[PDB]
DNA sequence: GCAGACACTACGAGTACATA
DNA sequence: TTTTTTTATGTACTCGTAGTGTCTGC
């Protein structure tokens, strides 16, 4: 399945990062600020391959030593992974505590040690705090790797004890060329997907590979039906899913582009769908458009943040409040200081 | 399989004991009464030695099978009793019951006590093997409407005079708690052996030890009975039920009401109810609600519901119990202030 | 120890005859009629509010069942076993604090002691206190014993939380539920003990003690003992009022009373008193918001008042009837905004005071 | 109260402490019931241990200056103190206030006691039967009727053992609802007929205290109490209230078909056939013909044990199902060499008895073929 | 080619297989973790079991001609497939695709396997130090200081033993910050100075591995793990990264006050005093005077215990309070005739050692109330 | 011994409750 | 006439199992 799919835009950075470890002066803790699915996992995996290799050469693992074989097999006494438990999107303090207690003993293979957390943004406060000191002063030859959507989203204490590497996304033309090579579809839709993925080619490619593109097309059609009539409730049929935050973000981008079109911005995030954005711009006043956009993004943040929240109630209430906002003579929310 | 109610058991027991008796219901009182009657009749007909067992992954089944296959030195007639788990007979338990039915003998009388049987549970072959010759007793708690008739019938059986007021008080104070209702009937009969019970006599020795379910609260909201809904809500809070259960139970119905009110502008409720598998009593209650609720009231109800959900889930606050009274007073007939619905 | 006054009123004034228990007629009459008419159950389970008489009434039942002058509601108190039950220990009355013996390894021994014939009395009497804390396996053992109880044993279980017991135990026990004592009954009893203890008293102090008792007679007796302590052997109105003010915890309700009354000095004094007790300020604001929500629900319908707020029912009802809804909504908005702004204040005390000052500015007095 | 004193040797004290420890030490119903009651009277020491239904009292001779006082000292602590002292060292004991002082060679302890007024004691009871018996007879009666005793049955009367006094004969009866065991022996004296139920703890302590030496065990039975004297050990207990079932009915009073065999051969054959029985439905089937008997067992493997020509029989063909555990237990407890086994019917009780004596009898109920 | 010809006899592997299994696959942590590796080399079959921390290898001698290689199989399946075979069995294991076929007469069974490349295992490594230890020597070394390990303490470096080798001497040091135990034994072998910190679990598993003076033990210590070869069994446990404290600076520097007593007398006295000591604070206060040791204790119930011992004491009168458990443990470990105690100050630690042999030392740190 | 018996102590599991 | 519950971590409690100290007639 999904594995170390190396990406070209990681080449300038990887060769740099291994250098920081080749001289032996590298930081034990490297927090990667990379967009999801952009390639942070593959880069961290390759770095760990270099680190745990007993007889490495240049900028790649030998693939012959027993450390390389064990790493390939997925089992290694000196390669700990911290990933959310199956069916739960969080990293418990118990796993971090077990890993930290295991770090006390020496490395079995006589080499170094690697502790890789799949996503530091999913750390529970207790787990991140249990990892604080382990991050600060690890034992001899211990290496930590962290990945995050946003470093500032992490705990203000954990992020302090870590060298932060930022993976710059490729320029839009390079990304669209890469995805055109990977996917044979229209340029407009490809650019729209890249802008939707905040310029990250990996996320746009994953969006096209999955059914998310069909869902986006269905949501665009539902919006086209609902904008002139105000039948926003039907949007529920397209909005309620296990990937609801992504579709809410798509709606937010559409509202972004409607406000841009009213202001006349040269480029828009949704370039593949001009009819819907034009309909939104002409039908809805900017004053109510801003309120709808703010409420949609607030609902998205609430849905992402608090675990166990019910998607049905939140999405239905968002749609009903949007329909209420559409009616004239209704006060609008104002951002709170 | 003769399916009966506890009213008709006596005659059946006088007709002759059956190989197996399945006491199935959600009501402890009727189950216990049927079990006591069965055991009394069996003791009258020679069944002297009584054995009781609890079904459990910790049950020493081999002992049960040996007892069913071993004769006793005294009182060869034996009665076997089992207590079904809250989940009913599991697949392994179904096989165990099939093996027990295989060893069923004329001299052995079997009694089963537990919750209701779900369709899959009696689908298992052992149920039919028993049903070839057995009796099943449905001890289901009477609903709100059927309670006064049952209370009056038991009062006439117990030889005490109840008026309408005392019956209403007993129904209002003991709903879903028929065990406590019979305890109260015994208490009132023993307190005043005159046999005449009225409002002043019964208003003293009756407490509000009712047992409710979230469905009762939702149906009270649907029918528009605000006082009954508040009573159910307070009783459920005192019981300690999780408020998220109430939130989900109300949310399902409220979303259905919102969808049907949206669709009522094009299609009558008669077809709309048949579209989404709404039952007859539910059809009547839902039609009454949809006729007595507008769009604005439903929208405000959903707004208050999502505010309560956000308070419960991300703030871990303890104001959900007080806030649910907001929905209770908003749905029935009374619009509520804006600040209490959004903020 | 030294001097007879050491006897705690919660212990010395333990009822000894059915004529001494007060306010529990609906159970006393039932027990008397059952004992006299021969009607009897295998087990009797008592329940109700704390300090109402469940254990005392259970001990009275144990006295009545085991008097050689016949099974009767009223024991003589002269013979050997009647005194042995109260003074000293009686062999055939087995008193088990279930909280101390939750594990099944003790209930197993207890039910191994049920097959033995009673020594003195006819009925082997078991009194198990706080039966709602027994373990699940102990509950299974107790149910097994209760399924076929020998004719010479009758159980007595006393508890405060009946909801925790297995339904199969409730099914075989004729539960007696004891209602919380009324204010008048508590006051009359307190007057009775105070007059019969040669302790001076004043009626307003007795009314205050009864109101502060929250319905439990043990609370009233303890506050009476403290009132006698606070002073020189005299229950004075001033001493009782000062003690209750020291122990009072309804700062939020009196504070909203003063706020709606627009009495700024009263609100400030109440905030001072709450500060003296170290009251959590955010908890105070939360409780005030709850009170305002409840009073609004009362305004919408009088059914919003349940049995959970029976102590403050009259005050909330009268403050609902006299105050228009608009003032309630404005005060709720002001207090919610103030709680939102409370953490970002110089300190919690000044923040909550500033919120109250904001609320008082609406519809002020001359 | 105060002034009470001991001066006792460890050898003369250790064994009675072990005897009186019994069930004490665990969490008691009352805090006092963890303390041995120590008493002095007429120059002898009395140790008392109580369980609200038991009382074990040990008497120790005193030949040292002392004082007739009483106290209650924790059983575990006092026994540990008396055990940890050097061998042959004398313990000197006194009381002061609420502190009991123990002294040995350059060693002093203070222990917290409780007043003797609060110690429970078994109420005085008028005896109905007096009895004297050698230890060997009582041990034989108990050992041959303890295995077939009910275990935690919901029926109270089946718990414990039944004592029968009939003429010049003492009888012990045990029943678990499927098995019955009766062992009856002469005693050399005539007694009024009496039926008395003794609990499981009572028979356990009766069996434990029995000694291998010659001793006239002096039993004393009242309306609802039992007491036994073994030298200086006096053990009393309550009686299990109830109605033990009549043993004279279920036994094969008038049998017809019977078998004669050797106990060892039947034990070996039953053990061999035990492996031929599944754990569920764990039983055997005895198929008996003229001087023939095979033992099988229901099992998916479908095996058999076949030794027909090693038994005596004077009847017709029968096939009767037993439980292997019950027959194994009764054969092992019988311990004799020649065994008689009366087969009244295929659906009636079956008797197992000593073919060379009449001291014991056992009744086993077949289980549905 | 899929050769994998294993030709072994069952009874010669069941005990090794149970040994190497030990904590066999019961943890769902990793599918490969719950497996055992079969390897052929040096004319012998190596059975390897490892859970990424502890590795155990049994080197069983082969019977018939073999075919070298390695493959891993489910441990529980192999354990159960050879534990029920009647007496001996000619276990013939063959490779078919990804399968082991086990044959013995008319008994053919299958076990799905995994390649040995996936199984984590340790190859040859340069040992930092090598020991040829008699079994009795290491048994005494670990036994006399195993009670001094820290049981899951915050200081992670104290969670094990310090094996310090110096010259021709091997020392073990174990402490938890309250007690300390040092045991040094000669080896007659010039060995480089080294320090090892073996965890608690590793030393416990090593201790329950060696027995019988007939098979000398071979210890190989590297920079990251320790291996022990007892006969044909090999154990491997990782080391602790911490640094053990300098024990020679923990022992008192100037123990002016000397005491000598009998080991049995001290042990009996300490147990006797601990009978009435506090339940969770088992500490005695000890006074030394001229040829006299007074040990006293009490509990919250104020049941004081006091004893006096005739000792050979050199020094001034002194008071020191220390816990009883550590000193009873030290006295039990020192299976000697005379115990020598070193005391410096009423606030200083106490040294305990054998008076007749300078081979062990213990430090007890007193209680400051 | 001794091993069984018994005593005792520890670990896991299942359940219940509290908190944010 | 069948329908409804959020998490993460920790703290007790009560029971069977499980492994081991120890020691008494075996
Ligand atoms: N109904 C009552 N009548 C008289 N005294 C009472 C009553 N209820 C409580 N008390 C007083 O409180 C003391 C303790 O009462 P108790 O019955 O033990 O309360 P609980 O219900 O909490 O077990 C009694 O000694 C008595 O003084
Ligand atoms: F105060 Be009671 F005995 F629960
Ligand atoms: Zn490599
Ligand atoms: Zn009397």
């Amino acid at each position: 399945g999904p594995h170390m799919r190396w990406y070209p835009w990681l080449r300038p950075d990887f060769e740099k990062l291994v250098a920081s470890y080749q001289a032996g002066r590298g930081h034990h803790a490297l927090l990667i600020q990379a967009l999801p699915g952009m390639g942070d996992d593959a880069l961290i995996y390759a770095l760990s391959r270099y680190l745990l290799c007993q007889q490495p050469q240049g900028h790649k693992s030998c693939g012959h030593c027993r450390g390389c074989q064990l790493m390939q097999a997925g089992t290694h006494p000196d390669y700990y992974t911290l990933a959310p438990e199956k069916g739960k999107n969080t990293l418990g303090v118990d796993a971090v505590r077990e890993v930290t207690e295991k770090l006390n003993e020496h490395a079995r293979l006589g080499g170094a040690k690697v502790v890789w957390v799949t996503d530091a943004a999913l750390l529970t406060d207790a787990a991140a705090n249990a990892l604080l000191k382990t991050l600060e002063e690890p034992p001899a030859e211990t290496w930590f790797f962290l990945a995050t959507r946003e470093p500032e989203r992490l705990l203000a204490t954990l992020r302090s004890r870590c060298r932060l590497h930022y993976l710059a996304p490729p320029p839009e033309q390079y990304a669209v060329t890469w995805l055109s090579r990977e996917v044979t579809m229209s340029q407009d839709a490809l650019l729209a997907a890249l802008r939707l993925s905040a310029g990250s080619p990996g996320a746009a490619l994953a969006l096209f590979q999955g059914d998310n593109w069909q869902a986006r097309e269905t949501l665009c059609q539902a919006l086209a039906y609902s904008v002139p009539s105000g039948d926003w409730y039907s949007l529920l049929a397209a909005l309620n899913h296990e990937q609801a935050p992504a579709r809410l973000h798509w709606l937010a981008t559409l509202l972004m582009d409607a406000l841009k079109r009213h202001h006349g911005a040269a480029q828009v995030t949704n370039v593949d769908v001009p009819g819907l954005v034009a309909e939104l711009a002409n039908h809805l006043s900017p004053s109510r458009l801003q309120a709808i956009l703010g409420d949609v993004c607030h609902i998205r943040e609430q849905l992402m943040s608090v675990t166990g929240i019910n998607r049905e109630l939140l999405i239905t209430d968002l749609l009903l409040r949007i329909e209420h906002y559409l009616q004239p003579g209704v006060v609008l929310p104002v951002p709170h200081l | 399989m003769i399916r009966l109610y506890p009213e008709q058991l006596r005659a059946q027991l006088n007709e002759g004991l059956r190989a197996a008796y399945l006491l199935l219901g959600n009501d402890p009182l009727l189950l216990q009464e049927s079990q006591d009657a069965v055991r009394q009749v069996a003791a009258a007909q020679g069944f002297e030695e009584h054995h009781t067992f609890s079904i459990d992954p910790n049950t020493d089944w081999n002992a049960i099978f040996s007892l069913c296959q071993a004769m006793s030195l005294f009182a060869s007639r034996q009665t076997l009793l089992l207590l079904l788990p809250e989940n009913g007979p599991n697949a392994a338990i179904n096989e165990q019951l099939l093996t027990l039915t295989g060893l069923l003998h004329d001299d052995l009388l079997l009694i089963v006590r537990g919750n209701k049987l779900s369709k899959a549970q009696e689908n298992a072959a052992w149920f039919t093997a028993l049903a070839n010759r057995s009796v099943q007793v449905t001890c289901q708690t009477p609903e709100q409407a059927q309670l006064p008739r049952w209370v009056a019938a038991r009062a006439k059986q117990l030889n005490l005079e109840l008026d309408d007021a005392a019956n209403q008080v007993l129904c209002y104070c003991y709903e879903g708690n028929l065990l406590a209702l019979a305890q109260a009937l015994e208490r009132l009969s023993l307190l005043w052996p005159d046999g005449k019970l009225t409002l002043p006599r019964v208003e003293q020795a009756v407490n509000d030890a009712a047992h409710f379910t979230p469905f009762h609260w939702v149906d009270a909201l649907l029918m528009g009975k605000s006082k009954r809904a508040l009573h159910i809500l307070q009783q459920l809070r005192l019981e300690g039920s999780e408020p998220v259960i109430l939130l989900r139970t109300l949310q399902r119905e409220l979303l259905l009401l919102v969808n049907l009110k949206r669709q009522s502008a094009h299609t009558p409720l008669r077809a709309l109810f048949d579209k989404h598998r709404v039952w007859q009593n539910r059809r009547g209650m839902m039609g009454e609600a949809l006729n007595r609720l507008s769009q604005t009231q439903l929208r405000q109800a959903v707004q208050l519901l999502t505010r309560t959900e956000l308070t419960l889930k991300q703030d871990y606050g303890q104001s959900v119990w007080a806030e649910l009274e907001g929905l209770s007073l908003l749905l029935c007939h009374k619009p509520l202030a804006d600040v209490f619905i959004d903020g | 120890g030294p001097h007879m006054s050491y006897q705690v009123l919660a212990r010395k004034w333990r009822p000894q005859t059915f004529a001494d228990v007060v306010g529990q007629e609906h159970v006393l009459t039932a027990l008397a009629n059952g004992l006299s008419l021969g009607r009897i159950h295998h087990a009797y389970l008592f329940s109700g509010t704390r300090g109402v008489g469940k254990t005392s009434i259970a001990r009275l039942l144990a006295k009545g069942l085991n008097c050689e002058t016949g099974i009767t509601a009223t024991p003589c108190g002269v013979c050997d076993n009647c005194r042995e039950i109260e003074q000293g220990r009686f062999v055939d009355l087995i008193e088990i604090d279930a909280a101390s013996r939750t594990k099944v390894e003790d209930t197993r021994d207890l039910l191994d002691n049920v097959q033995y014939a009673p020594a003195r009395g006819r009925f082997k009497v078991y009194l198990i206190d706080e039966v709602h804390m027994l373990s699940r396996h102990s509950f299974n053992a107790l149910l097994k014993t209760l399924e076929e109880p020998p004719e010479h044993v009758k159980f007595l279980l006393a508890t405060t939380d009946p909801q925790k017991l297995p339904v199969t135990i409730l099914s075989r026990c004729l539960q007696f539920h004891l209602k919380a004592l009324d204010v008048e009954q508590i006051r009359h009893q307190l007057e009775h003990i105070l007059n019969e203890e040669h302790i001076a008293h004043e009626p307003r102090a007795l009314q205050l003690l009864a109101r502060a008792a929250e319905g439990s007679l043990r609370d009233a007796l303890s506050l009476t003992d403290q009132a006698i302590a606070s002073g020189d052997g005299q229950v004075s109105t001033q001493a009782v009022s000062a003690m209750l003010g020291t122990l009072d915890d309804d700062q939020a309700l009196s504070l909203v009373e003063a706020m709606v009354e627009a009495n700024g000095e009263r609100v400030m004094a109440l905030i001072n008193e709450a500060a003296a007790r170290g009251i959590e300020w955010e908890a105070l604001l939360v409780e005030m918001l709850g009170l305002l929500h409840r009073i609004a629900m009362v305004q919408l319908s009088p059914a919003a008042l349940g049995n959970d707020m029976a102590a403050i029912e009259l005050r909330m009802r009268e403050l609902a009837r006299t105050i228009p809804p608009t003032d309630i909504q404005l005060y709720y908005q002001t207090l919610l905004i103030g709680r939102k702004e409370l953490p970002y204040a110089p300190d919690r005390r000044m923040g909550v005071e500033m919120t109250l000052l904001r609320a008082l500015a609406f519809h002020p007095r001359m | 109260g105060p002034h009470m004193k001991f001066t006792v040797e460890r050898e003369h004290l250790l064994k009675p402490l072990q005897q009186v420890s019994g069930p004490l030490g665990g969490r008691p119903t009352l805090p006092i019931l963890g303390n041995l009651l120590l008493q002095v009277a007429d120059g002898t020491l009395s140790l008392t241990g109580t369980d609200l239904e038991m009382e074990m009292v040990a008497r120790v001779a005193l030949v040292q200056p002392h004082e007739p006082g009483a106290t209650t000292v924790p059983a575990r602590k006092f026994f540990d103190i008396c055990r940890g002292l050097p061998e042959g060292a004398e313990i000197a004991v006194q009381l002061e206030g609420e502190r009991m002082l123990v002294r040995s060679g350059r060693s002093r302890f203070s222990l917290s006691t409780l007043p003797a007024a609060d110690f429970p004691n078994l109420d005085d009871w008028q005896s109905e039967v007096e009895f004297t018996l050698p230890q060997a007879t009582m041990k034989r009666l108990i050992e041959a009727t303890q295995f077939s005793m009910a275990h935690q049955d919901v029926r109270y009367y089946l718990n414990g053992m039944l004592f029968e006094t009939e003429g010049e004969e003492l009888r012990t009866v045990a029943t678990d609802g499927h098995r019955l065991a009766v062992c009856s022996m002469p005693i050399g004296q005539s007694l009024p007929s009496h039926s008395v139920i003794v609990p499981r703890k009572g028979v356990i302590e009766l069996m434990r205290m029995l000694d291998g030496g010659d001793n006239p065990l002096r039993v004393q039975i009242g309306s609802n109490n039992i007491r036994a004297h073994v030298g200086d050990f006096i053990f009393t207990s309550k009686l299990v209230d109830g109605r033990f079932p009549d043993y004279r009915r279920v036994l094969p009073k008038n049998p017809d078909k019977h078998l004669e065999a050797g106990c060892d051969l039947l034990k070996q054959a039953f053990a061999r056939a035990a492996i031929l029985s599944n754990e569920k439905f764990r039983g055997v089937r005895l198929y008996v013909s003229e001087n023939q008997l095979k033992i099988t067992a229901n099992n998916p493997e479908q095996e058999e044990a076949e030794e027909i020509l090693d038994v005596t029989y004077s009847g017709a063909e029968m096939e009767i199902g037993f439980n292997v555990s019950y027959v194994l237990d009764v054969l092992n407890a019988l311990k004799c060499e020649n065994v008689r086994m009366m087969l009244t019917d295929s659906v009636s009780s079956v008797q197992i008895e000593d073919a060379a004596s009449q001291s014991a009898a056992y009744v086993v109920m077949p289980m549905r073929l």
